[PDB]
């Protein structure tokens, strides 16, 4: 499942 | 036994001081043994919000 | 002594200093409010209901003691139930906390960015403490400097 | 027992009423020179706290003060509305200047320091400040 | 010149730095009300001075101690609040005048008249007879002093007490600088003197026989014997007593029998 | 070690209360240095650790001067509000840089400069802090 | 040159992407206080060149086997949160 989409991180935005 | 009954009263004023009890040293020795007696604790929840109540109308 | 364990309970509430009336008259408070409840579930479970809204507005690890003296507790029931009811009642470092430079095995972490967030919080409310004391100050003390003649002075109120 | 001097050339409507608030400064030049002398360890730890205690209130004379210089600048303070001003500090500044005078007069530390306090409590019975 | 100029110069002759001028500020023009007014005002930045000498020429030599430590580096906790006041008042100056100075400065007109008279009582006094000349200052009664030197002998009586229960529950003294008023000499009658300059003016000349008698039970269980392990205060020393002696008896009944050597001693030589 | 310039014509009330705030920076410019130095292999497996826990408070430094210049712009920073903020960085590096300037006098390296930090906790035995 | 607009070019100098250009990145007017804190972020961006470089060109010739992959595709999970920083 590493290849598949997956959700986004929120670790890019300054949670 | 003094001493055991000295550990089990030192550990619970800890657990009074995280939970923001007003509860002093003293005070709590007078409602341990107070609720050693056998009165029913939801009554004294709020003889001691009165006491401190009263308390500050004075100053 | 039960009649007694309520008049010195009456006398460490009262602060001190016309401390032999006023004691009198207190006892009236403490049995007028004693037997409202009178005429009118576990235990730990009331404090894990409190752990819980510990933990999610941070400060984790003091969560984790409260449990972990309830835990020593058991090897008295009925004054931990006192407590939880009072919590709110109440008036309102160590650097081997995070510190990923010290250690004997640290694990791999990366950037984190959530400890440094947390570590100028740390710092911005110290310069909001020592401000707020000057504005509480110099306005305690101005309030008086700047009045009517003979406001503020207690030796002119005889 | 402080003595003071006013003006050859002036108006004598006004140095009537000079007169007439000096015996606060007067007053005020005797209680200073009490704390500033009965702080001495040499006295009894009665005549220190009675020095501390009748400290207090010189700090709040000195706050009177300020408030009168602060008032003073947008000239509302003429010198008939100043006689009004201080009366309660003529009245306070009466007292002190009077123990100040009574404790060292007869040389009292300890006890007899604390039965004056008792005495000249009782002779007030009526006043009431 | 301008009384907010005056204001302007104050401010800074609180510290040290000065026309108000260096032993009083002698200031030099103005009114006669202005020129007296600033004199007291400036005369109580010279006394920040006598305060600021001792914990600066005291805070360069080496050899003044561990207790002359927490004394210099408890005259700065009652500095920086010094400092914080001053912060607040220049934010004004941008308003308050000269007879507003006064009712303001009363106050630190008063601690900064005790401590800059507690640095001269004790001046040669180093070690525990420097917590013994801090404590000669508490017999005060003014209610504002005495609970002011009652903190500071809180924390120049900490070292004091460092030592205290290190010489009793492990009885290993270690001070480069001669403080405790236990000496050691490079096992009974000799190696342990009382020293009778260094004990503390809250400890009772009986008291401190009881110490000096349970580091020496201590060290002689060690090194001789070849064997390894306020009020409050007045019950841990006799808490540490009637437990150390019951028990080095015991060593010495049960490991060499001392008291069958009495005997014997007594049925061969007597 | 290092030394520092201010102004051939500046007021004189300002000039005596800067180098009461510079020695915090003279001492900062000691700890960086000894940072970016011990930390090279050739010395030892303790004088890295030591590096490293010495650089967490250095971090905890630039925190304390990015909440002042946030705070200098609403103004609310006046000189001698400075001179009491920076009194908790004054005292720590004031620390490091006698222990930075006290390893490398005598080099020590393992457990010679493990000795030197259970000494020098030893003499702040009434400090506390 | 106002302090908002070295802000902006310091966010891309931390990539390699030059005010400021291109081995310390000269800036090139402004106060010294400036120039000289920037000088010393700039660099922290040339770093990331040094590090980038190699990944890039040990990234083409396929002779440096098989350990050398899994060390320089492990370069790269410690650059994507290099790159979650600069998000931020």
């Amino acid at each position: 499942a590493t290849l598949f989409a997956q959700a986004l991180p929120r670790d890019a935005h300054s949670t | 036994n003094l001493n055991a009954v000295r550990e089990t009263m030192d550990v619970l004023l800890e657990i009074s001081r995280i939970l923001n009890t007003g509860l002093d040293m003293e005070t709590l020795s007078i409602c341990v043994r107070l609720c050693e007696q056998g009165i029913n604790p939801e009554a004294l929840s709020s003889v001691i919000k009165e006491l401190r109540k009263a308390t500050e109308a004075l100053k | 002594s039960i009649t007694q364990l309520f008049d010195d309970l009456c006398e460490a509430l009262l602060p001190a200093a016309n401390r032999k009336r006023a004691k009198r008259s207190l006892k009236k408070v403490a049995y007028n409010a004693l037997f409202t409840n009178l005429f009118q579930l576990p235990a730990r479970n009331k404090i894990l209901m409190l752990s819980f809204d510990l933990r999610v507005g941070g400060l984790g690890p003091k969560a984790d003691r409260l449990e972990e003296l309830v835990e020593e507790l058991e090897a008295v029931g009925s004054v931990l139930d006192l407590l939880v009811q009072l919590a709110g009642s109440g008036p309102p470092r160590d650097y081997f906390l995070n510190n990923k430079h010290v250690g004997r095995n640290v694990p791999y972490s990366g950037y984190d960015c959530d400890d440094l967030s947390v570590f100028e919080m740390d710092v911005q409310s110290l310069i909001s403490r020592e401000e707020c004391l000057c504005h509480s100050m110099i306005q305690e003390t101005l309030q008086v400097m700047e009045a009517a003649p003979g406001t503020g002075l207690p030796t002119v109120g005889l | 027992s402080r003595t003071f001097l006013v003006d050859p050339n002036l108006d004598l409507s006004i140095r009537e009423l000079v007169h007439r608030i000096l015996p606060v400064a007067a007053s005020y030049s005797a209680v200073t020179r009490f704390i500033e002398e009965k702080s001495s360890f040499e006295y009894g730890q009665v005549n220190h706290a009675l020095a501390a205690a009748m400290r207090t209130l010189v700090k709040e004379h000195l706050i009177l003060v300020s408030q009168l210089e602060q008032l003073h600048r947008q000239g509302l303070l003429s010198l008939q509305k100043l006689w009004f001003y201080i009366q309660p500090a003529m009245r306070t500044m009466d007292i002190l200047a009077s123990l100040a005078t009574s404790v060292d007069k007869g040389e009292c530390l300890g006890g007899s320091t604390l039965s004056l306090l008792h005495d000249r409590s009782f002779s007030y019975t009526g006043d009431s400040q | 010149i301008t009384e907010a100029a005056l204001v302007r110069d104050i401010l800074y002759v609180f510290q040290g730095i000065d026309n108000i001028k260096m032993n009083c500020y002698k200031v030099e023009n103005l009114s006669r009300s202005l020129r007296d007014t600033a004199v007291r005002l400036s005369e109580l930045g010279w006394l920040h001075n006598k305060i600021r000498r001792y914990t600066d020429q005291r805070s360069l030599d080496r050899s003044f101690g561990l207790v002359g430590q927490s004394f210099c580096a408890a005259l700065h906790q009652e500095l920086r609040e010094y400092y914080r006041l001053l912060s607040v008042l220049h934010s004004q100056l941008q308003s308050l005048t000269l007879r507003r100075l006064l009712v303001w400065t009363y106050d630190p007109k008063i601690r900064l008249k005790t401590l800059a008279a507690l640095v001269d009582h004790c001046q040669g006094r180093k070690g525990g007879e420097l917590a013994s000349a801090v404590h000669a200052y508490t017999k005060t009664g003014d209610p504002y002093m005495r609970s002011l030197v009652q903190h500071i002998l809180s924390l120049v009586s900490h070292p004091v007490l460092s030592f205290l229960y290190r010489w009793i529950y492990d009885g290993e003294l270690e001070d480069t600088y001669h403080e405790f008023f236990v000496a050691s000499d490079p096992l009974w009658h000799d190696k342990y003197t009382l020293r009778k300059s260094m004990i503390p003016s809250f400890m009772t000349m009986d008291q401190s026989r009881k110490v000096l008698l349970i580091g020496k039970s201590i060290n002689f269980l060690h090194q001789v014997c070849h064997d390894q392990t306020e009020n409050a205060f007045q019950g841990k020393i006799d808490a540490a007593y009637f437990e150390t002696s019951k028990y080095l008896l015991d060593v010495l009944n049960k490991k060499y029998s001392l008291l069958d050597h009495m005997q014997a001693m007594r049925r061969y030589l007597l």
